RNA sequence: UGAAAAUUCUAAGGCGCGCGAGAGAAUCCACGUUAAGGAACUCUGCAAAAUACGUACGUAACUUCGGGAUAAGUACGACCU
RNA sequence: GGACGCUGUCUCAACGUGGAGCUCGGUGAAAUUGAAGUAUCGGUGAAGAUGCCGAUUACUUGUGGUUAGACGGAAAGACCC
RNA sequence: GACGGAAGGGUUUGGCACCUCGAUGUCGGCUCAUCGCAUCCUAGGGCUGGAGCAGGUCCUAAGGGUAUGGCUGUUCGCCAUUUAAAGCGGUACGCGAGCUGGGUUCAGAACGUCGUGAGACAGUUUGGUCCCUAUCUGCCACAAGCGUUGGAUAUUUGAGAGGAGCUAUCUUUAGUACGAGAGGACCGAGAUGGACGAACCUCUAGUGUGCCAGUUAUCCUGCCAAGGGUAAGUGCUGGGUAGCUACGUUCGGAAAGGAUAACCGCUGAAAGCAUCUAAGUGGGAAGCCUUCCUCAAGAUGAGAUAUCCUUUAAGGGUCCUGGAAGAAUACCAGGUUGAUAGGUUAGAAGUGUAAGUAUAGCAAUAUAUUAAGCUGACUAAUACUAAUUACCCGUAUCUUUGGCCA
């Protein structure tokens, strides 16, 4: 349940730390992103000297998210921190490996790189 | 807030006719004393309900 | 809508409809019989029978748990020993309340509370 | 037409008669219907 | 009686395990990708169970690369292949939502019971 | 149009073998007797006259008594309706649970729960004022209408009243179950009424 | 990529669209080679 | 209890506010709690929430050399021996 | 003006608590009021009609709610002359 | 499409001073809307200097939809990201007896300018009471009375009315048609969503001042032990069933048909040709009418039927026990032939191992007895208690005519 304003860990080696939301997409008065959406994001914190500045805005995915949602089996993952992965234009991870654990609505969402990338798909 | 004009005899005799009404309660002769008391109530005069004393009435 | 059936909530906070209705069980035990609203005698009813199931067999235990609820010694001795063993048998429905009319005044429903079988004396 | 067969001719003599008590007094004194049968054969119309 | 009831027991068909909350548990379950299945594992504290009836779940909890995750699982769910109690712990309340508030090794353990000679 | 007088037993859910859940509703059915016809050119219609669980016969009155005069071994129902153009079925028949094997979509009509005197707020999904920054207005309609025209409130306008308790058909709800022992129907989702209210249950139109 | 799911009747057939004329109407409909139910749009043929 | 006439409870003593009883719909005023996000509200972080005590550690720019300063930041506190 | 922390300010509202509100018994006002078997629309008119015209609609009478109107009530407009 | 020419709209800045100064409250924002079409999106077309994609212009079309933020009191505008689109207007520049008072338009004070001065300024800055219990109409809901031509009880046909009518991305057809290449479809299917609406509580989640446990301060039950009250309207914390609720679950927007708008026709004249029209006869859109859901015979045009009753009968009401219902009502279940409620028994569950005793320890405390004790708003059983040997309302009037029968 990522909306606009909230903070988000980014998850992969780019160099940013935090991001936070600015928009939802897909939807004209669409309020909630949950894993495997796409949002754009601003850039609060990075790695100094990185390839990623403060202050940009890009496109991310949702890979962890601190409410749980339904599953068709009926379980609920429910993680302990929000956090979301860069993408360049081609709707790809920008980064090239990603920290901790990520959701398998990934697989669903077809984002079968950034699973594979991830080192525990729960 | 307040009355525009003043209403009519007729219209306050209905409101009030209307609303000033109370009913009747309902009632049934005592098996003991024959008195007419409140259905599904003790007897007020003699005391007994059902043939069971539950009161003792005094002056 | 209304939730929280169970109650009548007798017209009074949580702590002041508690202490009511330990005062009336209280007297209620004492004098046999009383005459009160109807609604305050049926919650006092559904507490007394209550009370008088888990008195109906008498240990340490038990008698310590009943204390929490009646404050008077007195007729917490009275309750486990000369009213529970006349309901030894019965399998519910100790007490008995009978309406009395409209009260004058504030026409208030009055009623009258009593126990169907007497204590020992 | 195709709704209600006699509406047209209901609503026609409705717009002539009076108003009023007596001009819906005069409404129901009247009975159309669509088809060449009607149910008041016990008081013998007069054909016009 | 219960009608309802009875059709629960009819669809039960997967009786539960044999558990308690405090023990760290791995269970063994089911998942599908499209067409194919695949074995996934889960070790952590069960941290409550849950509802009446056949729709009873119970919580798993566990620290993953310094990052805490939750699973709910339907207990009489039929893709779960089987449950293990590889320590059992003594606690004394009956849900441990505390777990989420320790920290560090504190955020992960429960003192076991021991069960006397 | 094939439909039965049930009865909501409540909500549930179970387990596809394959370990998708699906919530369900259960209904129970208790016998349903056809009572009587109607006909075209004798009521001006074809319809059936379905009716379900007994009174107790303290409380039937002399009408219903000799509504079944006719009928064997049929004492008076409490539930009774009308299935509009259907046939194979005429008085003193009997209606199984089965009549539902064939059909993947159902359509389900009841009495939707009763919520009291609502305000608009919850009625209308109407937005309220602040909570702060001085606000006087919290839960209230806001505006009606307009100025001078129409210098009246148009019919229609949405306030404060009743809510619920109309009649309500909820539209192809899958059927997941038949147990025809048990005389019991799983259908899934929700369906209109509180426990132990009386719903009918149609064949699906589309 | 949840597999492509293939257009297939509740009863094993293809369901294929056809264009019925009939009257100043091209109508369009759904057809199954296996039971020839004519229906209009392959949902109902599910 | 405590540094204290603070705070809470209570003895002596004095009172239970000079309309009540049923029912708990909307709504009005005052409060309690809350998933996920944390000022996206709004003229304005208005209002609430939060901080709060004792004992130690450690405290800058600037300065009229007195201050700033309880700066900031952080630890310990129960029971038994 | 900005930042941290914190939060129902907000996304987005929900439930519970106390006093009113509701019903009954007792006591019992108020501003206001030419009266009244006081509907709507398109018009007309001292130029925004419950009262006029044409048409439409509407069984009689209460209660709990809501303020669009009666250019509502309150103060011989404070602005302007 | 210049230069000119002819109109409409009444929204902009104005003109006039006709209503109102014994008062018609003024800008924005919030809430709630309703209507117009001069159409922002979706729909149907004509022509293009329209290859395709994407447009340009014009016509038809108001069913639905038409974003969140930064700055500013702002409407407006700019900007940041979105989106199928971020429409233009009327309604006292909609809406203060619904809300806010930032702005404007009081008394304080300050700056600039003008004035010798008191002071002034559609110049600026800061601070600055937004009153009223609804009589009537209107509207949202619920009842009492009577009518519907004998009186009642169930089931319904339906005039009429309301609700709903949104849309995207991706995958096939097909990297095919088109085209130098780049690029890239119409038509028709499939899958998954956004927004909105409804129902519901199986799951997720919130509340849960019933309940259980831990613990602080103090008082009390004589004391130990064990408990109880008070720390508003829970002392503070950890949980929590039912009920309610969304953040949750499920479902809904259809398919088909009829008549049409713009448009395209066929056959054919007036006018030997030609011509969609003058006789005829066809296609043709989220629009209109049916279809879907809800209300509905106070539709006084008061309908239709099945059964019951025939001098107070059928039936209904009051009273009482209650609910799935509820402001009072009504509706619905039940009233001794009775499971309606309370109580009781048992269970689905909540809390999490009581008191007592024993053992271990100097003690705090731990272990055993023990899935304990306590609580069971729900579910089913069991007449023990309460629903009474009971009180009121309530039936073919007469005239004319036709059919059947005597
Ligand atoms: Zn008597």
């Amino acid at each position: 349940m990522i909306q606009m304003q909230t903070y988000l860990t980014i998850a992969d080696n780019t160099g940013g730390k935090v991001a936070q939301c600015i928009k939802v997409l897909g939807g004209s008065k669409r309020r909630y992103a949950k894993i495997g959406d796409i949002i754009t994001i601003v850039v609060k914190q990075a790695i100094p000297n990185s390839s990623v500045k403060k202050g940009d805005v890009y496109k991310a995915v949702i890979v962890r998210t601190s409410k749980e949602v339904r599953r068709k089996n009926g379980t609920y993952v429910r993680f302990d921190d929000n956090a979301c992965v860069i993408l360049d234009a081609n709707l790809s991870p920008r980064g090239k490996r990603v920290f901790g654990p990520v959701a398998r609505e990934l697989r669903d969402a077809n984002f079968m790189k950034v699973v594979s990338l991830a080192s525990e798909v729960i | 807030a307040v009355p525009k004009f003043k209403p009519s005899k007729s219209r306050s005799r209905t409101r009030r006719s209307i609303n000033m009404r109370k009913k009747i309660p309902q009632f049934q002769e005592c098996s003991n004393c024959g008195n007419l008391g409140v259905r599904h109530r003790i007897c007020l005069k003699c005391g007994y309900y059902r043939n069971n004393q539950y009161l003792e009435i005094g002056l | 809508m209304k939730t929280k059936l169970g109650f009548n909530r007798l017209s009074r906070k949580s702590s002041h409809r508690r202490a009511l209705l330990k005062n009336m069980v209280i007297s209620f035990f004492k004098h046999e019989k009383i005459s009160s609203t109807k609604t305050k005698l049926f919650e006092v009813k559904r507490f007394a029978e209550r009370l008088i199931t888990r008195a109906k067999v008498d240990t340490v235990h038990n008698r310590r748990e009943l204390s929490k609820f009646i404050h008077d010694k007195h007729i917490l001795n009275k309750l486990f020993t000369k009213i529970s063993p006349v309901f030894r048998q019965r399998s519910g429905g100790y007490t008995r309340m009978i309406k009395l009319g409209k009260r004058y005044g504030d026409a208030a429903e009055m009623a009258i509370l009593e126990l169907v079988e007497k204590p020992l004396k | 037409s195709e709704r209600k067969p006699c509406a047209p001719l209901e609503i026609a003599i409705k717009g002539m008669l009076p108003k009023g008590p007596l001009g819906r007094n005069l409404f129901r004194n009247l009975k159309v219907f669509s088809g060449s049968e009607h149910t008041l054969k016990a008081q013998n119309p007069i054909k016009l | 009686m219960d009608l309802i009831r009875k059709i629960e027991a009819q669809n039960k068909k997967n009786e539960a395990f044999v558990f308690n909350v405090g023990d760290t548990v791995r269970v063994v379950y089911k998942i599908i990708e499209g067409s194919n299945e695949r074995l996934q594992s889960f070790e952590g504290i069960v941290i409550s169970f849950q509802n009446k009836g056949i729709g009873k779940t119970f919580l798993i909890r566990k620290i993953s690369s310094g990052i805490g995750v939750e699973k709910i699982f339907p207990v009489y769910s039929p893709i779960i292949e089987k449950v293990e109690v590889l320590r059992r712990g003594k606690v004394r309340r009956a849900k441990l939502y505390y777990m989420r508030n320790r920290i560090g090794k504190a955020a992960m353990k429960i003192k076991e019971r021991l069960t006397i000679k | 149009m094939l439909g039965l007088i049930g009865k909501k037993v409540g909500m549930t859910q179970i387990f596809q073998k394959n370990g998708i859940v699906v919530p369900v509703t259960v209904i129970e059915f208790q016998p349903n007797y056809i009572i009587g016809k109607k006909t075209v050119d004798r009521d001006g219609y074809s319809a059936l006259i379905a009716g379900s669980v007994d009174l107790k016969s303290s409380k039937v009155s002399k009408p219903i008594k000799g509504q079944y005069k006719s009928l064997k071994d049929i004492e008076p129902k409490r539930y009774v309706i009308e299935l509009k153009g259907l046939d194979g079925y005429d008085a003193g028949d009997e209606i199984k649970v089965d009549v539902f094997k064939s059909v993947k979509y159902v359509d389900v009509t009841g009495t939707t729960k009763g919520k009291g005197f609502q305000g608009a707020m919850k009625r209308h999904n109407f937005s309220g004022g602040p909570s702060s920054h001085g606000s006087k207005f919290h839960r209230h309609l806001g505006g009606t209408g307009q100025a001078t025209t129409p210098a009246r409130t148009f019919k229609g306008t949405k306030m404060a009243g009743r809510m619920a308790g109309n009649q309500q058909t909820i539209q192809n709800l899958e059927v997941v179950l038949i147990d025809e022992e048990k005389r019991a129907l799983l259908v899934k989702g929700a369906v209109p009424g509180a426990k132990g209210s009386f719903v009918v249950v149609k064949k699906s139109k589309k | 990529r949840v597999g492509s799911k293939e257009l297939i009747s509740r009863w094993g057939g293809k369901i294929i669209m056809k264009s019925k004329f009939e009257n100043g109407k091209i109508k369009h409909y759904a057809e199954c080679q296996t039971s020839k139910n004519t229906a209009r749009k392959p949902r109902d043929l599910f």
